[PDB]
């Protein structure tokens, strides 16, 4: 899932 | 004057905040905390390349 | 892969707790 933690 | 107002609280979703995109439907960003998502669920969803999240409204539909 | 698995917050929260306990399996349906 796309989050702010996604690289 | 937000660019990505949180789907729940309407405050800006910044890049330095835990937040997730409702890829399931509405495509709004939501602060993790606003959604009631735990840190662990957030890390799990981040790590899952094939998973997407939907907000409570979108999932109810 | 091509498949996309959709989690609510409730399901993600439950899945996360189970993952820590080594329970990683979920049954696909539709
Ligand atoms: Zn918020
Ligand atoms: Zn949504």
């Amino acid at each position: 899932a796309r989050t702010k933690q996604t690289a | 004057m937000a660019v990505y107002p949180c789907g729940i609280c309407t405050n800006e979703v910044n890049d330095d905040q835990d937040a997730i995109l409702c890829e399931a439907s509405c495509q709004k960003w939501f602060h993790r905390i606003c959604t009631g998502m735990t840190e662990t669920a957030y890390g799990l969803l981040t790590a899952e390349a094939s998973a997407v999240w939907g907000c409570d409204t979108c999932m109810a539909d | 892969g091509a498949m996309v698995y959709v989690f609510s917050t409730e399901m993600a929260n439950k899945a996360a707790e189970a993952v820590l306990k080594g329970q990683v399996e979920t049954i696909v349906s539709f």
